RNA sequence: GGGGCAGAAAAUUGGACGAU
RNA sequence: GACUUAAUGUCACGGUACCCAAUUUUCUGCCCCG
C-alpha cells in the first residue's frame, strides 16, 4: 500500500534538519542531499508529479535560503535564486491542487514566508501591495495557530508592520512560546500602541543580543525596527539605538578576523544611527554645561569605534598562513582551511576626530583642547570635495607631474569646505594639531589647506600637523642612525660619508635580509628605495629593495626590531591607496605596517618625490632630531603655490604619521 | 542647411537588444545592460518578425566623443577657430536630468575662445552639442533643432515578409572567469547579428548651420567602435524535411527493434554523424564497409534488413529523396532524429536540471552619486595610433564552447525558471559562423589578452560590474586603449569528434554514467589578427605579451585562448607580425580621408611597403625578446615545457569503434587517427597521422600520482588541499599542469605499419570456439627489435614546490619501468612501455632529478597403465575430462586498485618457455603466406606469428592457458561457458559453477585474479620473444621444406561426452602429451592426396628445443595467490603445458621455466627492486599448499615446513596425471594416442583392432555409464578397455 | 561424407565548497 | 513618414562558457562422431 514514487524520505530528512539538535556545520550537506533526491524525483516525472513533492521542494528551497548569510555589503545571488525557484515551485503547486486542508495551509505558509524573505531582500520585484494581498489571503485561509509554528509568528508580525489591524489575535500571539522578545515588542507597539511593555521587551531583547554573533537575522530585524521607529518620528529610538550599539561593540570584541571583515562590516548603519542618537541630544535646549562635554566625548568615542579594526588585529609559518588567508579574503576569494583614553594627550596638543555621516550625507569634526579641557564639534559637506579629490587622483594617475594645478584646486576646495581649521575659537593659533580622518580624508593632504582670502596662507605656516589612522595606535631606546640605500642612479655621494652611523648601515645594495636581522631598536632608520605603490591589492605595495623583498606582509612578519623607532623613507609610501577605500574603514600602506610593528614615528610621501627633496630632508633632520617637518616645509618654498605650482607640489608630499 | 545623408556599414557581428522606451527598461535587466546596442522591435503579434534600428542618441554620443577626441589633439583649435570646453553638467533642481548619465573622463582644454557662448554667437562645439537651441528634453517639432540625429534604418533585399529575427541574429552566452581559480562565476546572454547581409544602416542628420559643418564632417570619419562593432560612416550624394526524416527514423527504429537489436541504433546514429566528414561518394559508389568474405550475412550494422531491403539501400533512397537540403545537414538531422527516437523508446530524455547554480548576473544601482571628472593632457606629448596585423595558427586542436542549438534561438532563449532542458545528440559543441566557418570570438581573445596583461604587469584587479567610477589600475587603463577584431578562417569542413570516459579507481573499470564527446577543430588553421592601440607611448608590457604569443625558430608560441586548456586544447601561435604607426597630431587629415584601416586589414597585410598609403609608416622601434623587463621575468618563467619520447615495444592500440564502421576493411577496432590542416596546400592531408589522445596522457599521470600518494581513494574532495587537488585541479580550481598529445614520429620506417591480430574465446567443456565469440584487433605493429617512438610534452606552471616535482618525476619513472600500459588490452601485452628518453631541452632541475635458476624438483609417479605395458599395444583417448563436483569459494571483499596496500606485494617475473614437441601458432593476417594457392585453389597457407619479421608468441594465448590451469588448480567457476541447445546445456551445469556475474555474490579465485567484466585483473602478460634453438622442422617432400599439412579438424561434439539426460556434465577438457605428430609427418604424401584440398591447412612448423622468453607483471597480490601462480607456471618436472594448434595430435607441448622474480614495494620511501631468493619462493608455495589444504575442508597433513606433496588432494592428483609427460627423463615410453576413424574400410584403419565407433557407441557393449567413467578417468586404455 | 564461430555483455553523462 | 529614438552627460572593446573525468573491463584462431 506504498506508492512507488514517495517523498517521505525527504520530508523526514527536512524535519530532522529543522529542529536545533543538529550541528550548524553539518546542516548544509544533508539538506543538499534531500534537495538532490527531490530534484531527481522531479526529473523522473516531469509534469505528472504530485503537489506534496512540490511543497517539500519549496520547503527545502526556503530552508536552503535561510541557511545562507548576507556576507559583506552585497547579498550573494544563490539566496535570491533559491527564493525565486521556491516561489515558482509553490506557484506551480498552488495552480493545480488535489484538494486538502493541511496541504493548502502549508502551501500558503511556505509561499508567504518565501514572499516575505524576497521582499525583505529586495522590494522592487515584490512590492508591498502584492505582499499585502498575498499575506491577507494567507491569513484568510486560516493559518493562525500561533502555538505550533513560528512562521505564523512571522506572518502576524509582518501583517502588523504592513498596516492592517489584528486586535483579535494579540492574546494568543502573546501567549505563544515560539515568539522572541523583538516580535513581542513589535506586537506591543503595533497593536496595543503602548510604549512601556514594548520598551521592556525589546530592552530584554537587546540585553540578550550581547552573545548573538554578527550573522543572525536578529541584527537585521533590530536595524529595520529602529529605522522604522526613526521614520515615524518616535521619541523611543535614541536610547535603544545606543544600547544596540553597545551590544554591537561587545559582540565586536568577541569575533574573528575574517568574520570581522565579512559579517561585521554591515553594521555601519548601526554605528551611524547611534551617532545620530547622541547627536540629537546636546541641542538648543540647555542642560548643565558638563553634560554637553560628556555627550560630545561620547560622540567622539563612538566615531572612534568604527575606525581601522582589521589592522588592530595585526610559530612563524602560522602567521604567514593567516596573512595569506587574509589577503585572499580581501579579494572576495575562498579561504579554504590597556587602552589610552581620549583625554590622555600631551599638553599643547589638539586632536581632531573626523567622521563622515553617511546616513545624512554630512561630515562631523570633533575637537578636544587639552589646555582648556573643552569639547567642540562642527559640521560640513563633502560631495564637491570628493569630486575634486577624484579629479586630482585621475589626473595624477595619468600624468603624475602636470596635475599640480589640480592639487592647488583640491587644496583650495579643502580650505573652502572646512573654514573652521582657521578659526581662533576652534583650533587655537600656535598649536599642534592631530588628525584622525575617515573613509576618504586619509588621502587628502590636510596640511596643505589654503584659506579663502585675497592671498591665502597654508595650514603648515602656523600649525604643525600629525597623522594617525586611529586613536588605538597611540601608546603610553638606542642611538644608532642606521641607513639603508638602494639608489642606483647615484647623486647621494655627499651623504654616505657621514660618520653618525656604524656597523649597521648598508650603504649600497640594501636588501630585505639586511632589514630582517635588525635587533638594536635604532633611534633613526632611513630607507631610500623606490616606492612603486600598488593600487589594486594594496597588500603588496612593493617596497622595492635590492632583491624585491619586503613589500607589505614581510613587514608585518619578518621584521621585529624597530620598536620605538623613528623611520624616514624616501619613496611613494603612505598613499596611492585606492580612492574607493573598502567595505570598512581601513588604511593599507606600508607606513601603517611600520606603525603596526612598533615604530614610533614614520615620515612618508603622499606621491612621487624627487631625490633633491629627500636629500634635503634627510640632511636637515640629523642636525637636530627635535625639529618638526613644518619648519622645513615652510623654508623649502611650500608657500609658492601661486607662482610655481610644481615646487608646492613637490614640497607638500611629505607627511608625518607618528604621534609622540 | 544641406540635409546630409549618412550610411552606416558594419564589419563585425553587432549586438541586438529588445526595445523598451524608458520605463519598461528598469524592469528588464537585459534592456538596461544593452543601452548601446541595436534595438529590435516587433511588427505584428506572435513574436515572429520585426524591424531593427539604431537610435539617434547613440550616434549623437559617438559623434560627441569623436569631436572631443579630435579637439583634444589640436588644443581646441580645429582649422583655426578656437573652441570652448562645453558643459556636460545638468542641475537636477533647475530642469530635468538627461536620460543617460556619463561616467567616463571628459577631455578638457584651455579656454582660448576669449568669449562666452550664447545664442547670438558660439563655437562649433557648442553648436554640435545643441547647448543653445530652442528644443530640449521634449520633442515637439523638428524645425527648432539646430543639430539633429534621425533614427537609422536597416536595408534589406528580400521584403516578401518581415526581417524574421531568426536569420538576422543568433543568441549566445558570454562569461566571466576569475583569475586565481580559472572557473566561471557568472554568465549573461546577448544576441549577435551578422554583418555580411544585414549590416547597412541609413539616416539623415539635417544640420541647420554651416559654421560647424567642417567639424561635423571630419568627426564622422573618426568614430570606430559603435554598437559593439567596427564601422565607418560616409556621406552620399523548411521543417517538413524534419518530419519526413522523423518518420523514416521511426520505421528504422521499428525494424531494428523487431530483430532485438535496439541498443545498436545509438552506434548507428553516431556512425551517421561521423559520415558527415566523408563526401556523398561514401553512399553513391557504395564505399561503406562490407561483411566478411563468403559469409551469409554481411555487416552486423549495415546489412540489417529494414522493411525487407538492406540498410545501405534505404540510406541511398533517403539521400536521393532529400538531396536538396545538402549532405551535412541531412547527416546531422538523421543522427539527431535517430538519437531522439532511441532515447524516447528507452524511456528518458536526460533533462539535466541544475540546482543552486547557473547564476546570470547583470551589472546593476546608478540613481545617485554622479560626478564629472575632467582630464587635461599637457601641451607636450603627442598621441599616436599603432596597428598590429598578423596571423594566428593553432598548434593544437582548439575548442571554443557554445551552448546547444536549442537555447541559442533568438526569441525564446528563456521562458521562466524551472525550465527543464533537452540534451541534444552532442554534449559539447563548437562555435561556427552561418557559413559553417570556424570563428575566434572577440570576447575570448580580449579575455586572453586581459589575463596575459595582468600576468605581465604582475598586479591587476578583478573586473567590477556596475562601478560608479572608472577603474584606475594599470590593466584597465591599458585595456581601454586596445581594439580587437573578430577572426574567421577560410575553412568550412565539419569538425571532428573526440570521446572521453572516466574510470572507477576501485575496480579499474569504466564509471557508470561517464561517456561524452567533444567537437574539436583541426590544427594548423590560420586566423587573422588585428590589434589597435591609441595612446601616448607604446607599452612595454603589451609588446612583451606580443612577443610572448609569437612563434619563431627556437621558440614556440604560447597563446592559451579557448577552453579545455588542461588537455592542451587551444594553444595558438601568432606569425607574420607587422607593426605600422599612425601620427595623429600632424597627419589627422589623412587618417580622416581613409577611415583608419578598418575593413581592409587583409589588404594592408598583403601589400608591400612601396605601395603603403600616405601617413602610415613602418614602426622600426619594436623591441626584441631579451630586451623587455616584463618578459623573461614575469611572463616567460610561467609555463615550463617537458617533452620526451616514449618507446613502445608492443602492439599499441587506441580503439575508436566509430571510424571502424565507416572505413573499408571490416575490422572491429582501428587505431586512433588525427587530421591536421596544411597551410601550403589548402587540403587536410594525403594521409592522416596516428597519435594518442592527451586525455589518456593526463589520466595516466593523474592515476599514477593518485596511487603513489593514496589520495585517489578519498570519498570526498570538499575543502581538500591534497596533492591531486593541487597539481591536477578539481571542480573548483584549474589544473596546474597541461598535457598535449603523443604523436608518432617514426612511421616512415615501417612497412605494413599496422598488424592484424585475431582472438577467440574457448569453451571450458567442449574445448572449442564459443558461439559468436570471435573478434579481431588491428593495432600498430610494435616489436622489441623495432619500437614505436611517441613524442609528447606537458607544461608546468610556476609555483611548484619540491614535493610536487618529486611526485611528477616519480610518476614519470614509474611510467618508464612499465607499470601503466598505454591503450587497451594491457593485460595481454598491448601497448607496453619499454623506456623513455628525455632530450636536452627540459629544465635542469627536472633533468638532474629524473636520473641462479629456480627449480621445483617435484616428480610425479604418473599412471601405471602405460608404465607396466611399456612395449606397445595400447591406445588412449586424445582428451579426458576433470570433475570437481560442486564447491566454489566466493570471496566477498575485493582487493581494490585504488592504492598499493602495505600488506600485499607487487612485482615482475621473468620466465622462459621451452618446447617439448614442435609448436604451431598461425599468423592468420593473410590466408596465403607461402603462396600455394596458385596451383591448389582454396588451400590455406599460414606462417608463424611474427611482427616486423621476427617470431613472437602472443600474450593472449599464454594468459588463456595459465588461466585454464589456474581455474582447474583452484577449483573455480567456468569463466567461459556456452548455454545453448544440445534441457539446455546450461541446465546440466550446477548453479554454483556458473560464471561469476556481478560483485554482489563475490568473486571466485579464478575471476578475482585474472579479472572479470566489472573488475580488472591484477596479472598482466607480455608477448613472448624467441632467442635460440633449431628452427623450421625440415621434412623432405613438401614444396616448402619447413611446412606441414595437417588433417581434418572437426568441431567438438558434446553428444559423445554426455549421453541421454540421466547423465551429468563431466567438466573441463584436457589434452594428453604424446609424440603423435610423427604419424602426421610420415603420411604427408597420403594426406595430400586422399584429402580434398579444402578441409586441411598447411602451416610453418617449429621444432623441439626452442626457447621463448616472456614476462609476467602483477600488482596488489596476496601471498598464497602468488604461490599458486608460481606453482601454475611450473608444477615441477615431468609435468608440462599444452599450447597451440594440433593439441589432439600432440603438437603444442611447452615447458615453462621460471628465471627470476622481482618484488618491489611502494609504501616504502620511494621504491626498490629486490631479488626474492629461493627460500621466500619455497615459503610461498608452502603457503599456497596450506591454502589449498584449508580449502579441501580437512587437515589431512599437519602444520609444518616440508616439501609439499601435491598428489594428496584428489583433484590436484587427477590434474597432474592429466599433464604428466611420459617421455622426458630418458624413458622409452612411447604411448599411442589417436581417434577411431569412423567405421571399417576407412582411411587410417588399424585393420584388426575393432577400434571403431560402430562397436563403441552401439549401447549393446560398453554402456553409457561405463563410457563416461572411462572418459573421466585419465590415461585409461580404450581398445583394451580397462 | 561433412565445417562451423566471425563479435557478445555493460557505460551513451554526471557534478560544479561562500562561511555559527 | 509612423511603427522608432530625445538632445548642455551612454567606459558595455566593463565580463574567455570557464573548471573536473584514461574508449575502457573480461576472452588460447581454437576445434571429431552421425
Ligand atoms: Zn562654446
Ligand atoms: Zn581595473
Ligand atoms: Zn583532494
Ligand atoms: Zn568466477
Amino acid at each position: 500500500t506504498r506508492e512507488d514514487i514517495d517523498r517521505k524520505e525527504a520530508e523526514r530528512l527536512l524535519d530532522e534538519a529543522f529542529n536545533p539538535r543538529t550541528k550548524p556545520v553539518d546542516r548544509k550537506k544533508i539538506i543538499n542531499s534531500a534537495l538532490k533526491i527531490l530534484i531527481g524525483l522531479y526529473k523522473e516525472k516531469k509534469d505528472d508529479l504530485t503537489s506534496a513533492s512540490f511543497i517539500s521542494i519549496a520547503r527545502a528551497y526556503y530552508l536552503v535560503s535561510i541557511t545562507i548569510l548576507p556576507k559583506g555589503t552585497t547579498i550573494p545571488e544563490k539566496k535570491k535564486e533559491a527564493l525565486r525557484k521556491g516561489i515558482e515551485f509553490i506557484d506551480r503547486a498552488i495552480n493545480k491542487f488535489n484538494g486538502s486542508i493541511l496541504d493548502s495551509q502549508r502551501a500558503f505558509r511556505i509561499k508567504s514566508v518565501l514572499s516575505i524573505e524576497f521582499n525583505r531582500i529586495d522590494r522592487e520585484k515584490c512590492d508591498n501591495i502584492k505582499l499585502k494581498n498575498l499575506l491577507n489571503e494567507a491569513v484568510d485561509k486560516g493559518c493562525t495557530d500561533f502555538d505550533t509554528y513560528e512562521w505564523d509568528i512571522q506572518i502576524a508580525i509582518r501583517l502588523c508592520e504592513l498596516g492592517v489591524d489584528m486586535e483579535g489575535h494579540f492574546d494568543n500571539l502573546i501567549k505563544s512560546n515560539k515568539a522572541n522578545d523583538l516580535q513581542k515588542a513589535k506586537a506591543y507597539y503595533f497593536i496595543k500602541k503602548d510604549d512601556h511593555k514594548a520598551k521592556e521587551h525589546m530592552d530584554k531583547c537587546t540585553a540578550s543580543l550581547k552573545y548573538t554573533p554578527c550573522s543572525h537575522r536578529l541584527w537585521d530585524e533590530t536595524v529595520g525596527f529602529i529605522e522604522r521607529l526613526k521614520g515615524d518620528s518616535s521619541t523611543l529610538w535614541r536610547d535603544f539605538a545606543i544600547k544596540t550599539y553597545r551590544s554591537c561593540r561587545v559582540q565586536e570584541k568577541e569575533t574573528g578576523t575574517l568574520r570581522l571583515r565579512w559579517y561585521w562590516s554591515r553594521h555601519r548603519v548601526l554605528y551611524d544611527m547611534a551617532f545620530l542618537a547622541v547627536k540629537e541630544q546636546a541641542d538648543d535646549e540647555e542642560p548643565d554645561v558638563n553634560v554637553k562635554q560628556a555627550k560630545i566625548k561620547k560622540l567622539a568615542e563612538i566615531s572612534d569605534s568604527l575606525k581601522s579594526r582589521f589592522s588592530l588585529r595585526l610559530s612563524n609559518h602560522e602567521f604567514k598562513k593567516f596573512l595569506d588567508k587574509c589577503v585572499t579574503a580581501y579579494q572576495d576569494g575562498y579561504v579554504i582551511n590597556k587602552l589610552l583614553e581620549l583625554t590622555q594627550v600631551p599638553e599643547g596638543w589638539v586632536v581632531v576626530h573626523f567622521y563622515l555621516n553617511k546616513l545624512e550625507g554630512m561630515g562631523n569634526a570633533i575637537v578636544f583642547d587639552k589646555c582648556a579641557n573643552s569639547w567642540q564639534y562642527k559640521e560640513f559637506q563633502y560631495k564637491e570635495l570628493f569630486e575634486v579629490f577624484l579629479t586630482w587622483q585621475a589626473n595624477y594617475n595619468l600624468y603624475k607631474e602636470n596635475a599640480a594645478e589640480h592639487l592647488v584646486t583640491l587644496c583650495k576646495k579643502i580650505g573652502e569646505t572646512m573654514p573652521f581649521l582657521f578659526c581662533d575659537n576652534f583650533i587655537p593659533n600656535g598649536k599642534d594639531v592631530l588628525f584622525v580622518p575617515h573613509d576618504f580624508l586619509h588621502r587628502l593632504p590636510l596640511h596643505g589647506s589654503i584659506e579663502n582670502k585675497t592671498n591665502g596662507k597654508l595650514f603648515l605656516e602656523n600649525h604643525s600637523c600629525c597623522y594617525l589612522p586611529a586613536w588605538s595606535f597611540a601608546s603610553e631606546t638606542s642611538d644608532e642612525y642606521v641607513l639603508l640605500k638602494n639608489f642606483d642612479q647615484g647623486h647621494f655621494e655627499t651623504l654616505q660619508n657621514n660618520q653618525i652611523w656604524g656597523t649597521q648601515s648598508v650603504k649600497d645594495g640594501a636588501s630585505s635580509d639586511d632589514l630582517e636581522n635588525i635587533r638594536n631598536n635604532p633611534r633613526l632608520l632611513t630607507i631610500l628605495c623606490h616606492g612603486e605603490a600598488n593600487m589594486s591589492n594594496p597588500f603588496r605595495s612593493m617596497l622595492k629593495l635590492a632583491n624585491g623583498g619586503i613589500t607589505y606582509l614581510e613587514i608585518l612578519n619578518s621584521v621585529k626590531g624597530l620598536k620605538g623607532s623613528q623611520v624616514i623613507l624616501g619613496a611613494c609610501e603612505t598613499d596611492l591607496v585606492p580612492p574607493l577605500s573598502d567595505v570598512m574603514d581601513e588604511h593599507y600602506s606600508v607606513a601603517t605596517a611600520l606603525l603596526l610593528i612598533g615604530a614610533a614615528g614614520v615620515v612618508g610621501t603622499m606621491w612621487k618625490v624627487r631625490s633633491n627633496k629627500t636629500k634635503s630632508l634627510i640632511e636637515w633632520k640629523l642636525e637636530n632630531i627635535e625639529y618638526k617637518l613644518n619648519e622645513w616645509q615652510k623654508e623649502t618654498g611650500g608657500a609658492a603655490y601661486k607662482d610655481h605650482p610644481p615646487t608646492f607640489y613637490r614640497s607638500i608630499a611629505f607627511r608625518s604619521i607618528g604621534f609622540p | 542647411d544641406m540635409n546630409i545623408t549618412v550610411e552606416l556599414t558594419f564589419f563585425e557581428p553587432y549586438r541586438l537588444v529588445e526595445w523598451f522606451d524608458w520605463d519598461a527598461r528598469k524592469k528588464s535587466h537585459s534592456a538596461m545592460r544593452g543601452q548601446a546596442f541595436a534595438q529590435w522591435t516587433w511588427k505584428g503579434k506572435g513574436r515572429t518578425a520585426g524591424k531593427s534600428f539604431i537610435t539617434g542618441t547613440l550616434v549623437r554620443s559617438a559623434v560627441i566623443k569623436a569631436v572631443e577626441e579630435l579637439l583634444s589633439l589640436n588644443n581646441g583649435k580645429w582649422e583655426g577657430v578656437p573652441c570652448c570646453n562645453g558643459s556636460f553638467q545638468t542641475d537636477e533642481s533647475k530642469g530635468k536630468k538627461p536620460s543617460f548619465l556619463r561616467k567616463r573622463h571628459t577631455l578638457q582644454w584651455q579656454a582660448n575662445n576669449k568669449n562666452i557662448c550664447d545664442k547670438e554667437e558660439a563655437c562649433p562645439f557648442c553648436i554640435l552639442l545643441g547647448r543653445f537651441d530652442n528644443a530640449g528634453k521634449v520633442h515637439e517639432r523638428n524645425k527648432d533643432y539646430d543639430i539633429h540625429f534621425s533614427n537609422f534604418d536597416l536595408d534589406h533585399k528580400q521584403e516578401k515578409n518581415d526581417l524574421r529575427l531568426v536569420d538576422i541574429a543568433s543568441g549566445r552566452i558570454l562569461n566571466r572567469v576569475d583569475f586565481d581559480t580559472g572557473k566561471a562565476k557568472d554568465y549573461f546572454r546577448t544576441w549577435e547579428a551578422d554583418y555580411e547581409t544585414y549590416g547597412t544602416y541609413t539616416g539623415r542628420i539635417t544640420l541647420r548651420n554651416e559654421h560647424a559643418k567642417k567639424l561635423l564632417l571630419a568627426s564622422l570619419g573618426f568614430v570606430d567602435k559603435l554598437c559593439g562593432a567596427l564601422c565607418r560612416i560616409e556621406v552620399i550624394k523548411s521543417e517538413d524535411h524534419n518530419d519526413e526524416l522523423r518518420k523514416q527514423a521511426e520505421v528504422i527504429v521499428e525494424a531494428f527493434k523487431q530483430n532485438d537489436k535496439l541498443e545498436k541504433i545509438r552506434i548507428l546514429a553516431d556512425a551517421i554523424r561521423t559520415l558527415r566528414l566523408h563526401g556523398e561518394g561514401v553512399i553513391e559508389k557504395d564505399e561503406l564497409p562490407d561483411g566478411k568474405e563468403e559469409r551469409d550475412k554481411g555487416h552486423h550494422l549495415w546489412d540489417i534488413k529494414v522493411q525487407g531491403t538492406a540498410l545501405r539501400t534505404k540510406l541511398k533512397e533517403l539521400w536521393q529523396s532529400n538531396k536538396d537540403i545538402g549532405w551535412r545537414k541531412f547527416t546531422e538531422m538523421l543522427g539527431s532524429n535517430l538519437y531522439l527516437i532511441y532515447k524516447k523508446e528507452t524511456g528518458g530524455v536526460s533533462t539535466r536540471f541544475r540546482i543552486l547554480g547557473d547564476t546570470e548576473y547583470y551589472s546593476k544601482d546608478s540613481e545617485g552619486s554622479d560626478l564629472f571628472i575632467p582630464v587635461t593632457p599637457p601641451e607636450g606629448i603627442e598621441t599616436k595610433e599603432w596597428i598590429i596585423v598578423g596571423r594566428l595558427k593553432a598548434a593544437t586542436p582548439f575548442y571554443f564552447g557554445v551552448q546547444q542549438p536549442s537555447d541559442s534561438i533568438p526569441g525564446k532563449e528563456k521562458k521562466s525558471e524551472d525550465s527543464l532542458v533537452i540534451n541534444e545528440h552532442t554534449s559539447f559543441n563548437i562555435l561556427l559562423d552561418k557559413e559553417n566557418r570556424y570563428r575566434i570570438p572577440r570576447s575570448a581573445l580580449r579575455g586572453a589578452l586581459r589575463r596575459d596583461l595582468r600576468t605581465a604587469f604582475g598586479s591587476g584587479c578583478n573586473v567590477s560590474l556596475g562601478g560608479q567610477i572608472l577603474c584606475n589600475c594599470k590593466v584597465c587603463i591599458e585595456m581601454r586603449r586596445i581594439t580587437l577584431k573578430d577572426s574567421v578562417s577560410d575553412f568550412s569542413e565539419p569538425p571532428e569528434i573526440r570521446y572521453r570516459i572516466a574510470k572507477n579507481p576501485g575496480t579499474a573499470t569504466v564509471e557508470d554514467g561517464s561517456l561524452f564527446d567533444i567537437e574539436v577543430g583541426p590544427e594548423g588553421l590560420t586566423f587573422p589578427f588585428v590589434l589597435r592601440y591609441r595612446g601616448h607611448k607604446f607599452p612595454e608590457q603589451l609588446s612583451s605579451v606580443i612577443r610572448y604569443w609569437e612563434e619563431n625558430d627556437g621558440k614556440n608560441g604560447m597563446a592559451w585562448l579557448g577552453g579545455l586548456d588542461s588537455t592542451g586544447k587551444g594553444r595558438f601561435a601568432l606569425k607574420d607580425i607587422k607593426i605600422f604607426e599612425w601620427d595623429l597630431n600632424q597627419k589627422i587629415n589623412e587618417y580622416i580621408k581613409e577611415r583608419g584601416m578598418r575593413g581592409k586589414e587583409k589588404e594592408l597585410l598583403e601589400m608591400g611597403e612601396s605601395s603603403l598609403p600616405d601617413g602610415l609608416i613602418p614602426y622600426k622601434f619594436f623591441e626584441e625578446r631579451e630586451c623587455l623587463f616584463p618578459y623573461k621575468e614575469n611572463l616567460k618563467p610561467q609555463w615550463s615545457e617537458v617533452q620526451y619520447t616514449i618507446e613502445v615495444g608492443s602492439p599499441l592500440l587506441t580503439a575508436d569503434t566509430i571510424s571502424a564502421l565507416t572505413e573499408p576493411g571490416n575490422r572491429d577496432a582501428i587505431a586512433y587517427k588525427k587530421r591536421v590542416y596544411n597551410d601550403g596546400n589548402n587540403a587536410i592531408e594525403p594521409e592522416p597521422r596516428f597519435a594518442v589522445k592527451s586525455e589518456t596522457h593526463r589520466g595516466i599521470f593523474r592515476t599514477a600520482v593518485g596511487r603513489r600518494t593514496g589520495d585517489l581513494g578519498k570519498e570526498d574532495h570538499e575543502d581538500c588541499t591534497c596533492d591531486m587537488c593541487i597539481i591536477f585541479g578539481n571542480e573548483h580550481e584549474s589544473s596546474k599542469i597541461r598535457f598535449e598529445d603523443l604523436e608518432l614520429i617514426n612511421g616512415n620506417e615501417f612497412e605494413k605499419l599496422e598488424k592484424h591480430i585475431d582472438h577467440v574465446a574457448i569453451d571450458r567443456f567442449t574445448g572449442g570456439a564459443l558461439d559468436k565469440a570471435k573478434f579481431d584487433t588491428y593495432p600498430l605493429a610494435g616489436s622489441p627489435k623495432k619500437p614505436l617512438k611517441l613524442k609528447g610534452r606537458f607544461w608546468i606552471k610556476k609555483g611548484f614546490s619540491g614535493d610536487h616535482k618529486l611526485l611528477i618525476t616519480t610518476a614519470l619513472s614509474d611510467i618508464r619501468d612499465g607499470l601503466y600500459p598505454l591503450g587497451s588490452k594491457g593485460g595481454v601485452g598491448y601497448g607496453w612501455v619499454a623506456g623513455i628518453s628525455i632530450d636536452d631541452n627540459v629544465p635542469d632541475d627536472f633533468k638532474e632529478m629524473i636520473n641462479g635458476p629456480i627449480n621445483n624438483d617435484y616428480v610425479h609417479p604418473g599412471h601405471q597403465s602405460p608404465k607396466q605395458d611399456h612395449k606397445n599395444k595400447n591406445i588412449y583417448y586424445p582428451h579426458y575430462f576433470l570433475d570437481s563436483g560442486s564447491k566454489v569459494y566466493r570471496e566477498k571483499d575485493i582487493i581494490t586498485h585504488e592504492e598499493f596496500t602495505e600488506e600485499l606485494l607487487s612485482g615482475k617475473i621473468n620466465c622462459k618457455l621451452e618446447t617439448l614437441t614442435p609448436l604451431i601458432i598461425p599468423d592468420t593476417s593473410d590466408e596465403n603466406g607461402l603462396k600455394l594457392q596458385g596451383n591448389k585453389p582454396g588451400h590455406k597457407n599460414y606462417k608463424f606469428f611474427n611482427i616486423n619479421g621476427e617470431l613472437m608468441i602472443p600474450g593472449s594465448e599464454l594468459r588463456g592457458m595459465l588461466r585454464t590451469h589456474f581455474e582447474a588448480l583452484t577449483k573455480s567457476c567456468f569463466a567461459i561457458f556456452g548455454e545453448d541447445s544440445t534441457k539446455t546445456l546450461g541446465g546440466k551445469l550446477d548453479k554454483a559453477l556458473h560464471p561469476c556475474t556481478g560483485l554482489s555474490d563475490g568473486l571466485c579465485p579464478g575471476c578475482h585474479l585474472f579479472g572479470t567484466t566489472d573488475y580488472k585483473g591484477r596479472v598482466k602478460f607480455g608477448f613472448a620473444k624467441y632467442e635460440n634453438g633449431p628452427e623450421w622442422l625440415i621434412t623432405r617432400g613438401n614444396n616448402p621444406e619447413r611446412s606441414l599439412t595437417l588433417g581434418v579438424l572437426e568441431s567438438p561434439r558434446p553428444a559423445f561426452s554426455i549421453p541421454d539426460d540421466e547423465s551429468e556434465i563431466p567438466g573441463r577438457k584436457f589434452y594428453l602429451h604424446h609424440n603423435g605428430w610423427r604419424i602426421i609427418r610420415q603420411k604427408q604424401l597420403e594426406i595430400r592426396e586422399t584429402v580434398q584440398p579444402e578441409r586441411n591447412v598447411t602451416t610453418e612448423v617449429m621444432d623441439k628445443g626452442n626457447v621463448f622468453s616472456f614476462d609476467v607483471r602483477f600488482e596488489n597480490l596476496r601471498e598464497w595467490e602468488l604461490g599458486l601462480l608460481l606453482q601454475s607456471l611450473d608444477p615441477g618436472k615431468n609435468i608440462a603445458h599444452k599450447l597451440g594448434k594440433g593439441k589432439p595430435y600432440g603438437f603444442g607441448s611447452v615447458k615453462i621455466k621460471i628465471d627470476s622474480l622481482h618484488t618491489f614495494k611502494i609504501n616504502s620511501n620511494n621504491d626498490k627492486i629486490k631479488r626474492v631468493p629461493q627460500s621466500d619462493i619455497r615459503e610461498y608455495i608452502n603457503k599456497g599448499y596450506q591454502k589449498l589444504i584449508e580449502w579441501s575442508g580437512n587437515n589431512s597433513i599437519q602444520k609444518g615446513n616440508v616439501l609439499p606433496q601435491w598428489h594428496v588432494i584428489p583433484h590436484i592428483d587427477k590434474l597432474y596425471k592429466l599433464l604428466w609427460v611420459p617421455f622426458l627423463n630418458d624413458s622409452k615410453l612411447e604411448p599411442d594416442v589417436r581417434y577411431p576413424v569412423l567405421n571399417e574400410e576407412s582411411k587410417g584403419y588399424i585393420e584388426g583392432s575393432d577400434y571403431t565407433y560402430k562397436k563403441l557407441g552401439d549401447k549393446d557393449n560398453l554402456p553409457y555409464k561405463t563410457r563416461v567413467k572411462g572418459l573421466t578417468t585419465p590415461w585409461s586404455p580404450w581398445n583394451p578397455f580397462q
